[PDB]
């Protein structure tokens, strides 16, 4: 085994907004679940369509992991076939995933007193999202029929609202760190799995 | 693109950006409330500012879509909440007069001095002083003279500076394409648009009217009792003919007759239920009581509190190192913050404080999903009875007697349970004709159809043939007693009340008969039963995104606010009302003066 | 959790009809659907598993059909030994895999 | 193969039981355990789930609440169960799950014993 980055994806000292998410091309060793069952008790262990038991012997030709921050009544819409605000403008999920959603709290490392503005996410666009793209943008969405030439006011907003978590929140409103796992196939030989 | 989507894509931004200014304003004030100092003062002030900056301009900006063009009955409510200009349509210089006058009021009414009429080195102000000298003392004199001084000081330097109130008030009324003032309040009780709920402004100046008429019998019988009882501690004071002085009531003004209870107890020989001596025995201490109500809570369906309530909210003064406002509050901070703050002592008072108080947390819970603009209750008169419910059960002998705070035989005699029905009768029962009395005189003045010159007049006149009181001195037309109260000098709707007591017992009876009780209505304890909470739930979850009345039938099921439950819940003390009353006198003529 | 429903309710037949059970889920589950058999004073039984293989040891006279949302399971010829109670599982989402209410078939 | 349950009993509310599930016919080391409990009416119902590398799952229900552990020693897995309530009252089964690939089910069953609690 070479220890592929496991450690690294979990105890990453900054993650990403909810609108970047960082995606990692996770497919060099020999993989290791044993270090996900601990690290923490988790707010939802959800694998879809595998077993979470029988992980650490199949062989996957290349994992993605994905990361973001997001809050905790949003954690349950991390799934196939969910419609909401993360889902249609943040984050879209396809109907057939073969993957795990993995949350846990983490309000004492990314909360503050006054209020962590740092995390962003979307709010409004034209069109819904499709399955795994991105869409980093910064141009005001027209509301109306007035063209408003990059200037905010009104029926013209920025797409774009930070979150402010502090410590005092409740368990629905405090930040929660998620990491999704999707599995995928192709004609190269399989190289990358346990003995 | 059409104005129907135009709505959503604002109110979704102003969602996102009210909250965090909300939270920001709500922990400036906790911090406030916890340490009195310097810094807390500015950081209050500062968010305070600036919550009131966005909603100004959120609500210039939200009026440029038409009511008429939106139609979801859900974006419509909040715009309706967001156009309302308020004191904005009215010239530059007239709101800082309107301000000015308010505060003028606020600042008469705080800083009130008597002084008496003697050495001039004892002075004494109403709370505390007055109210003491209202709530424990027997002699007729004093009482008179502290009830006349008080509004003697106060009320002249307050009516000139209401006229001005009155007259800008409506015409920011008027400009507000209202009726009156008046008007503008009973406007939490309409609802337009849904076919068969509809409930217009002026269709409450029916009900109150209409579900006060047969209160007439209970509360007549009610002051017959308390006008027999008080002949004696006052011989040759009170006539057995008809209406009693207010300056005996046990109250300032007559809101409550709490203290009259030891004066008119039904048998002085047993005491009532006090386990105070038990909290005592046991070794009982703030956290066991809220871990107690708590457990209540969760017997009938209903969740528990989150850690952060436990560890976030302060439930014992702290002591002479800090300065707390010792004031039982609930704090709803938004964002999944809920917090107590009081200042718990061994009694059964703050048992049962630690009940009503739980209940607006756990209401407060309950619609926590729904929009910001509708995150309240139904109307104004049911945070207050969604927590006076808790209350009554929890003081139930079978609930007592369950959790082990009374010796386990207890015999539960007639003798004593109607000593505890005849004590809740003298602050629910003799509170409606005053509220009733207050808000048809405001309304009434706002509407214009009481002369300036009749303020007065028609003032003593209500409370002659609505409720039993009687001026003991002539009060000529420069004078205002109205004012005197806390809500007539300040701004709050004071209806409220009414329609609570109202609704309070019909949930109760409705819960009572779900929870299949066998028996009076006095002795029900909703504990231990989860289609009850169940009932309570459907109706406390939806906040006001629909209208109140079909929160009101899903768990009454009738369409308005009604009584009879009320008179159901006081019928064994009705009975022995009129059982105690055939060689007395029933009714109260116009009037015989204490002065002739 | 997705919901089961299952359809019909009860079914009543004679020795050697054909009968027929159809079990609809409440969101897309592919093929991650699974039988059982649960004879009367006794435990449930494996009978089909990816909605459409023969587990070993059944008798071939059951077979599951279908994908997507809707999936039937067909008993061809109905025997006196089969008279319990069927269920139709989830499996594409773990481990809070949810079951049906069941079906009565009512040999008469 | 064969599984056995034991633990069956009557118990106050509040108390707590221990019961046990003993498995023959095969080996213990690779396959993983449920433990599924029915009542009537609202049909079967996933309770508990143990793998092979120390790995435990609840459901929502009963969390906090449950300690499934297994010792390979005499192939026998245990179940503790405190704080009952009254809805705890059913019939419980120990079951043994396999996949032949992605797919994954319950092989064999046993025969189940009874709780209830008053
Ligand atoms: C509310 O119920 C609890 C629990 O009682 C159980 O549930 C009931 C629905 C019923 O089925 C009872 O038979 C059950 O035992 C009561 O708590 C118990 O009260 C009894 C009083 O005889 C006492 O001996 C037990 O120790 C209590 N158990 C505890 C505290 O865990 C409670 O008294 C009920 N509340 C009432 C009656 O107001
Ligand atoms: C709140 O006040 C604004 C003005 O400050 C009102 O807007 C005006 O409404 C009148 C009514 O017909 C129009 O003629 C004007 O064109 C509007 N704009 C201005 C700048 O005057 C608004 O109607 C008020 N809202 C309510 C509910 O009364
Ligand atoms: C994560 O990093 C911290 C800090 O170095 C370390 O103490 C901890 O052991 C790491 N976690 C894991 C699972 O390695
Ligand atoms: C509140 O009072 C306590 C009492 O010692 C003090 O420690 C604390 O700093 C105060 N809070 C603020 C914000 O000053
Ligand atoms: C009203 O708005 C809500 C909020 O999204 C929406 O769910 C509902 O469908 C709307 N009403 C109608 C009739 O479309
Ligand atoms: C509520 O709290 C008590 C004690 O903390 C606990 O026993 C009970 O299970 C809790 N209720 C729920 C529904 O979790
Ligand atoms: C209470 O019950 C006794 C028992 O018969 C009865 O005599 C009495 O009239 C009742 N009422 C009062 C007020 O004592
Ligand atoms: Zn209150």
């Amino acid at each position: 085994t070479n220890l592929c980055p496991f450690h690294e994806v979990f105890n990453a000292t900054t993650f990403a907004s909810v609108y970047a998410w960082n995606r990692k091309r996770i497919s060099n060793c020999v993989a290791d679940y044993s270090v996900i069952y601990n690290f923490a008790p988790f707010f939802a262990f959800k694998c879809y369509g595998v077993s979470p038991t029988k992980l650490n012997d199949l062989c996957f030709t290349n994992v993605y992991a994905d990361s973001f921050v997001i809050r905790g009544n949003e954690v349950s819409q991390i799934a196939p076939g969910q419609t909401g605000n993360i889902a249609d403008y943040n984050y879209k999920l396809p109907d057939d995933f073969t993957g795990c959603v993995i949350a846990w709290n983490s309000n004492k490392l990314d909360s503050k007193p006054s209020g962590n503005y740092n995390y962003l996410y979307r709010l409004f666009r034209k069109s819904k999202l499709k399955p795994f793209e991105r869409d980093i943008s910064t141009e005001i969405y027209q509301a109306g029929n007035k063209p408003c030439n990059g200037v905010a006011g009104p029926n013209c907003y920025s797409p774009l609202q930070s979150y402010g978590f502090r410590p005092t929140y409740g368990v629905g409103h405090q930040p929660y760190r998620v990491v999704v796992l999707s599995f995928e196939l192709l004609h190269a030989p399989a190289t990358v799995c346990g003995p | 693109s059409t104005i129907e989507e135009q709505a959503k894509t604002f109110l979704d931004k102003f969602n996102h950006e009210a909250e965090d200014l909300f939270y920001q304003s709500s922990l400036a004030s906790w911090n406030y409330n916890t340490n009195i100092t310097e810094e807390n003062v500015q950081n209050m002030n500062n968010a305070g500012d600036k919550w009131s900056a966005f909603l100004k301009e959120q609500s210039t900006l939200a009026q440029m879509y038409p009511l008429q063009e939106i139609q979801n009955l859900t974006v419509k409510l909040q715009l309706q909440a967001l156009q309302q200009n308020g004191s904005s349509v009215l010239s530059e210089d007239k709101s800082k007069r309107l301000n000015t006058i308010l505060n003028t009021m606020s600042t008469i009414y705080s800083t009130g001095k008597v002084c008496n009429p003697d050495n001039p080195q004892e002075c004494l102000l109403l709370e505390p002083g007055l109210n003491e000298i209202m709530a424990n003392s027997l002699d007729y004199n004093e009482r008179l003279w502290a009830w006349e001084s008080w509004r003697s000081e106060v009320g002249k330097q307050l009516r000139p500076l209401y006229e001005e109130y009155v007259v800008l008030k409506n015409e920011m009324a008027r400009a507000n394409h209202y009726e009156d003032y008046g008007d503008y309040w009973r406007g939490d009780y309409e609802v337009n648009g849904v076919d068969g709920y509809d409930y217009s402004r002026g269709q409450l100046i029916e009900d109150v009217e209409h579900t006060f008429e047969e209160i007439k019998p209970l509360y007549e019988h009610l002051h017959a009792y308390v006008r027999a009882k008080l002949m004696n501690a006052y011989p040759s004071y009170i006539s057995p003919i008809g209406c009693l002085p207010a300056h005996l009531l046990g109250d300032m003004w007559g809101r409550f007759w709490t203290n009259l209870y030891s004066l008119t107890v039904p048998f002085g020989q047993k005491p009532n239920i006090d386990v105070t001596d038990a909290m005592v025995d046991q070794a009982w201490d703030a956290q066991r009581i809220f871990k107690e109500a708590e457990k209540f809570f969760v017997s009938v369906g209903l969740p528990n509190m989150t850690q952060g309530f436990w560890e976030n909210s302060m439930l014992t003064d702290p002591g002479n190192v800090q300065k707390a406002v010792c004031h039982p509050t609930a704090w709803d901070l938004g964002k999944g913050d809920f917090r107590i703050l009081m200042c718990t002592k061994v009694t059964m008072d703050d048992f049962l404080t630690a009940h009503h108080e739980m209940g607006h947390i756990q209401y407060d819970m309950a619609y926590a999903a729904q929009p910001f603009l509708l995150r309240n209750g139904a109307n104004e008169g049911f945070h207050e009875a969604v927590g006076e419910i808790m209350s009554l059960s929890a003081a139930t002998p079978k609930h007592l007697k369950s959790i082990g705070l009374l010796s386990p035989d207890f015999q539960e005699d007639n003798e004593t349970e109607i000593n505890f029905l005849l004590k809740q009768a003298l602050t629910i029962v003799g509170t409606l004709p005053f509220t009733y009395m207050l808000e048809k005189w405001r309304w009434m003045v706002f509407k214009g159809e009481i002369p300036k010159d009749q303020w007065m007049k028609k003032w003593w006149e209500m409370k002659r043939e609505i409720v039993g009181v009687v001026e003991p001195v002539p009060h000529d037309e420069t004078y205002c007693d109205p004012a005197s109260l806390f809500h007539v000098s300040n701004d709050y709707s004071f209806i409220r009340y009414y329609t609570r007591t109202l609704y309070q017992f019909q949930f109760q009876e409705a819960l009572c008969q779900a929870a299949k009780h066998e028996g009076p209505l006095h002795k029900c304890d909703i504990s231990n039963s989860t289609e009850a909470g169940q009932k309570l739930f459907n109706m406390l979850r939806l906040g006001k995104s629909e209208p109140w009345t079909l929160a009101l039938e899903n768990v009454v099921g009738a369409k308005n606010m009604n009584v009879r439950p009320l008179l159901n819940y006081f019928e064994p003390l009705f009975t022995w009302l009129k059982d105690q009353n055939k060689n007395s006198f029933v009714g109260w003529s116009t009037d015989w003066s204490p002065y002739a | 959790d997705i919901e089961m429903t299952q359809s019909p309710s009860s079914l009543s037949a004679a020795v050697g009809d054909r009968v027929t059970i159809t079990c609809r889920a409440s969101q897309s589950i592919g093929s991650y659907l699974n039988w059982y058999q649960q004879k009367p004073g006794k435990a449930p039984k494996l009978l089909i598993y990816a909605a459409s293989s023969l587990q070993s040891g059944v008798p071939s006279r059951f077979s599951g059909s279908g994908s997507g949302t809707d999936f039937t399971l067909t008993i061809s010829s109905l025997q006196p030994e089969d008279f319990a109670i069927y269920y139709c599982q989830q499996s594409y989402v773990s481990p809070t895999y949810t079951f049906g209410p069941g079906t009565k078939v009512d040999i008469k | 193969v064969q599984l056995v349950e034991s633990g069956g009993g009557l118990v106050q509310p509040g108390g707590s039981l221990r019961l046990s599930c003993a498995a023959s016919g095969f080996t213990f080391s690779s396959y993983d355990m449920h433990w599924v409990r029915q009542t009537t009416g609202k049909g079967l119902e996933w309770v508990s789930t143990i793998g092979t590398a120390g790995d435990t799952y609840y459901p929502d229900s009963v969390k906090g609440r449950f300690t499934i552990s297994r010792e390979d020693a005499k192939n026998s897995l245990y179940l503790q169960m405190n704080s009952l309530r009254a809805g705890d009252t059913a019939v419980y089964y120990c079951a043994r799950g396999d996949s032949s690939g992605y797919y994954y089910y319950f092989d064999y069953w046993g025969q189940g014993t009874l709780l209830t609690v008053s």
